[PDB]
DNA sequence: CTGGAGAATCCCGGTGCCGAGGCCGCTCAATTGGTCGTAGACAGCTCTAGCACCGCTTAAACGCACGTACGCGCTGTCCCCCGCGTTTTAACCGCCAAGGGGATTACTCCCTAGTCTCCAGGCACGTGTCAGATATATACATCCTGT
DNA sequence: ACAGGATGTATATATCTGACACGTGCCTGGAGACTAGGGAGTAATCCCCTTGGCGGTTAAAACGCGGGGGACAGCGCGTACGTGCGTTTAAGCGGTGCTAGAGCTGTCTACGACCAATTGAGCGGCCTCGGCACCGGGATTCTCCAG
């Protein structure tokens, strides 16, 4: 509450808590509330359903005017994220609004996992199986969401 | 034709569209509008995924319609 | 007979010409060596700084009642924006003219 | 019927990415050359001028970093800073 | 007959000219000017009209902006008429002389 | 309700006080102001460039 | 011969007018065509001294920006 | 006061959503059409003359 | 009874030392403060070199003689003998600083 | 390290001024010759960093500041 | 055992490297290939620059009655010379002070 | 214990054939350098600089003698190329 | 405008010291001497473009009358800055102590120079059309002078 | 302040026109694959300069007070500069013609990069002394106030 960046971390939080979207969840750091820490459900109709992703995330000051910064802490495979978890986000590098809050991200990152861009080769293998071979790609995915119970 | 695309926070964005416009026309002219590349999105209709090389009418969307316009994102 | 050429500009998602840029550093004679990724920055620069410039230009004659741009309206989109002033506070552009402002004192009362 | 180096097309790409129902003066398109090349020279000469000084013999992305850093002013800096490391991570991942 | 007060002809001069580009003194007599300087260096050279036209427009965006400076300087000195004392404070304080 | 209904909706922390002609939106003048200056030409609520001349001063 | 008197009166008096002055004392007129002269002086000079070097004979549009840009005076729009 | 200060002062009974280019005075909507289909470019606190052109839906 | 100098005259005999010496006009170890604190702002936990310190010190003082001179010129075209920030303004204005 | 601007201080701006050649000093110069001089400094200090942080060290040193006002177009002399 | 050696700077009756020169044009790149008489012609021009500023920097030390050249003897050899000051307009010599001048205005009358 | 290569020897030894009882602070010999460095780059930029604009790979006295004339004004510029004219003249001749 | 008083300045003399100046390794940078690939000088051809001229139009310059707005000088004032004495502050100098980071050395290995191939993006050349300038009838805002 | 006539100035319509945006052939430079070697990234070590602290001196900063001179407002005079008209003038446009030389291509030779071997002179160290800053005393001069 000290800042308008606080503030509107509060308010994030209290939607949260009062209305998570579906298959999303999320915690802060106890040492520091600008760290967040999130668990999402895989989408259904996507070879990602069943899958258990951890999050973190880093806030600054001036936040309602800037995006994030977010990374993976669970196994990945896909053509938006770098493979040691930089995940490429147009909302969060290229096309950033104030408006979007940390369960709009949640939901975003949701969706791309739902449908990588085909112009987004983060991972080029992850996009070449997506592009040609689909079968593999659901058996890849279906492995990483294996190994993301644990 | 008049259809409704609806974003993350609450907005609803008019779209003049015709039922033969492909997702991919459709995009564009959410590119056109939004600046929003046609790559960098991501259409949903009843809960089904549109492609860009299929039409509104094979996903029978009617008048009136409301699309959820959630990205596929670049950074 | 090797592989589909795929041009360097594409491969970094810009339109200037990564090939090009990297020519001219060699060619210029800048330094003995020229790293991989320099060409790519220094395009990825030109781009930004052209697409800034143009936008302006763009919405000065747009502003204007004109679809084509012309020297008068890049300078107003330079000389408008204090940051690109700074850059080019000492570049004269032909055909150019100056910024319409009178100073307070002259004007009648 | 000597070849003549220009970057026209590769400005009027760009115009049409940002504005796409807009047109472009020759006399425009000549100015846009000359603010390219003038650019170019600026940034490749405090490049080189960088590795001279740290009796290095390569320019590599760091060079061209801080001379950009240095010549561009505040937000312009920051902003190109930005989508060339942008660039050339998407380059490398490439 | 009608008759403007002295001034206000002069701001529609300056809104005027202010808005237009094109140049403000006459090609033959500066082409005439510049070949008299280059006589002095080397005899019978020839000139390229573009470079004589790159040599206008450098002069008279050097003396607009001296002119404002120099306007500048005469507000300064609680004036609206400039001054050659004007014009030398501005090329002194610019380390032009 | 009123207090978020009609305050600027990027912000939420003070009145609405501008609008933006491209898209006709109502957002607050320094939000606008700085947005401009820090060149995000490019609205918060549609997403679409404007200019200098696209925003100004409105009262409600 | 004596052809500075080329820049005349009205044409002095409308580059003042878009510097933006208003009215415009009787004297300025020797004193601005005295420092075009030493400015054209200046440029030409180095203008002259490129073409000699290049074993030309014909001041070339590219001298002359490199005469004026070599005076942090760059000038867009000739090459 | 919230809605007294939000409905158009034409009416007092429908809400103000309608801007002025030239003037910026916030309006109804079909209040203003009817005004300018009866010929008026009139307003009722500058009298600044309009168009067809010098009015746009607007939504807060 | 009291001797005391008509105003100016002490003026122009430390104009005149002034103009005389080269020492450094102003006091090393506030200024390094100074310049420690600006430079804060970049890079936290910076260490300086007692030399670069040195010449900082010299450019700026450099720097301030060459802007009251030109002051100094503003107030005497202005008819007047005292510079005010009206001065500086147009000496920085000329130059091309603001 | 906060507010140390008043360590220039009156006496040495009138010193500074004396050395310009300036008989009598208005009441108001000193504050904005404080915002000048700072204005100076940051845009020195900003370069000289810049410098040194490319060099990889946490030393600023005077072959960067001459550097740094050299590339300003105020080459200075004596340091290197 | 092939000949004494002669350097360069005696052969041509100079008092600079001219083997540093050379060496110096070399490694900075200014340049792929330097004739032989650059370094020459090169070293020939600074020690003419640097005798005729040290000659006047030693004039003004003499009529300041001191046996040794000091920052304060080149700044006022460096300024009061017409063509130096418009060399070197823009530099700073440390511990250099001013030119001793006051505007008559501020002289009282 | 890296050895820096400077001009004092040399401006010493100038400084004594001009002026034969008159010795040098070190500081004031710290400024001599400086300005040396200082010269000696401005006049091989502006060289190298020509050789570029006239499709040259090689500077010459030639190219030496052009940016001289032009770095170095008026009967200061017409002594220095005397100067070196004479000097290239006497190498060669030797 | 002309003379003493007092402060500031200038001039001469003895003295200590620390920085300029001279001298001795020696090691690396300069030098000398071939050698060879080629960048640049030089001859020749061309056809582009600059220089020169002439006739007609008319836009712009030039010259003159005027009266008025502004530049410039004189005067009063008061308040803001300067000179000076006194007290308070912290800069400066010397010394000491700890260690983080600048500078150098060795190794390796990963990046980039150099080469051959080929193929597609970009450049010269053609071409039709739509943006823009121009002429003309408006509708409306603005300046100047009487009221 | 208000009103109306005269004069700019903005607006919509219709029109030619040529610069531009597209399309096509083709061609040479960028992409791909490969190899070899050296630039520098990393690790370890040394010790040098930086930072921090302390205490004593005193030089400089801070504060206050008196007063005087200079910034600023006002007023009045005159003169020279903007405004408009009528009379030059020569810039500007067109068309023509001629020819220097800018640009290109083809040859051929001095010439600078490169390598190897040789050596001496300039850098680091290391003494050694006098130029100079300082302290003390005497002589000279500028400025202020009373006359
Ligand atoms: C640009 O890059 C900087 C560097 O970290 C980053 O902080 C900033 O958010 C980026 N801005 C964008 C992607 O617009
Ligand atoms: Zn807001
Ligand atoms: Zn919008
Ligand atoms: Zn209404
Ligand atoms: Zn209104």
């Amino acid at each position: 509450m000290s800042t308008p960046a606080r503030r509107r971390l509060m308010r994030d939080f209290k939607r949260l808590q009062e209305d998570p979207p579906a298959g999303v969840s999320g915690a802060p750091s106890e040492n520091n509330i600008m760290v967040w820490n999130a668990v999402i459900f895989g989408p259904e109709g996507t070879p990602f359903e069943d899958g258990t992703f951890k999050l973190t995330i880093e806030f600054t000051e001036e936040y309602p005017n800037k995006p994030p910064t977010v990374r993976f802490v669970s196994k990945m495979f896909h053509p938006n994220v770098y493979a040691d978890g930089s995940i490429c986000l147009d909302i969060l590098q290229n096309r950033w609004s104030p408006t979007y809050d940390v369960s709009s991200i949640l939901t975003s990152i949701q969706s791309l996992l739902d449908e990588p861009n085909p112009n987004s080769p983060a991972n080029s293998q992850a996009a070449q199986l997506y592009q040609e071979n689909k079968r593999e790609y659901e058996k890849r995915v279906s492995a990483i969401v294996e190994q993301s119970w644990r | 034709m008049q259809i409704f695309v609806k974003t993350l926070t609450g907005k609803t964005i008019t779209l003049e569209v015709e039922p033969s416009d492909t997702i991919e026309n459709v995009k564009a002219k959410i590119q056109d509008k939004e600046g929003i590349p046609p790559d960098q999105q991501r259409l949903i209709f009843a809960g089904k995924q549109l492609e860009d090389g299929r039409t509104l009418s094979d996903y029978n969307i009617q008048k009136e319609s409301t699309l959820h316009l959630v990205l596929r994102l670049r950074g | 007979a090797r592989a589909k050429a795929k041009t360097r500009s594409s491969r970094a998602g810009l339109q200037f010409p990564v090939g090009r840029v990297h020519r001219l550093l060699r060619k210029g004679n800048y330094s003995e060596r020229v790293g991989a990724g320099a060409p790519v920055y220094l395009a990825a620069v030109l781009e930004y700084l052209t697409a800034e410039i143009l936008e302006l230009a763009g919405n000065a004659a747009r502003d204007n009642k004109k679809t084509r741009i012309i020297p008068r309206h890049l300078q107003l989109a330079i000389r408008n924006d204090e940051e690109l002033n700074k850059l080019l506070g000492r570049v004269t552009i032909a055909q150019g003219g100056v910024l319409p402002n009178i100073q307070a004192v002259l004007l009648p009362k | 019927r000597s070849r003549k180096e220009s970057y026209s097309v590769y400005v009027y790409k760009v115009l049409k990415q940002v504005h796409p129902d807009t047109g472009i003066s020759s006399k425009a398109m000549g100015i846009m050359n000359s603010f390219v090349n003038d650019i170019f020279e600026r940034i490749a000469g405090e490049a080189s001028r960088l590795a001279h000084y740290n009796k290095r013999s390569t320019i590599t992305s760091r060079e061209i970093q801080t001379a950009v850093r240095l010549l561009l002013p505040g937000e312009l800096a920051k902003h190109a800073v930005s989508e060339g490391t942008k660039a050339v991570t998407c380059y490398t991942s490439a | 007959p009608h008759r403007y007060r002295p001034g206000t002809v002069a701001l529609r001069e300056i809104r005027r000219y202010q808005k237009s580009t094109e140049l403000l003194i006459r090609k033959l007599p500066f082409q005439r000017l510049v070949r008299e300087i280059a006589q002095d260096f080397k005899t019978d050279l020839r000139f390229q009209s573009s470079a004589v036209m790159a040599l206008q427009e450098a002069s008279e965006a050097y003396l607009v902006g001296l002119f404002e400076d120099t306007n500048l300087s005469a507000i300064h000195a609680k004036r609206v008429t400039i001054m050659p004392k004007d014009i030398q404070l501005a090329r002194r304080i610019r380390g032009e002389r | 309700d009123y207090k978020a209904r009609l305050t600027c909706p990027c912000c939420n922390m003070r009145k609405k006080d501008a609008v933006l002609t491209k898209c006709f939106h109502v957002f607050c003048f320094e939000c606008v102001k700085t947005r401009y200056d820090t060149r995000q030409r490019k609205c918060p609520k549609c997403n679409a460039a404007f200019g200098a001349n696209d925003f100004h001063r409105i009262y409600i | 011969r004596d052809n500075i008197q080329g820049i005349t009166k009205p044409a002095i008096r409308r580059l003042a007018r878009r510097g933006g002055v208003k009215r415009i004392s009787g004297l300025i007129y020797e004193e601005t065509r005295g420092v075009l002269k030493v400015f054209l002086e200046n440029v030409i000079r180095d203008a002259v001294t490129y073409t000699e070097h290049a074993k030309r004979k014909t001041v070339t549009a590219m001298d002359v920006v490199y005469a004026l840009k070599r005076q942090g005076r760059t000038l867009y729009g000739f090459g």
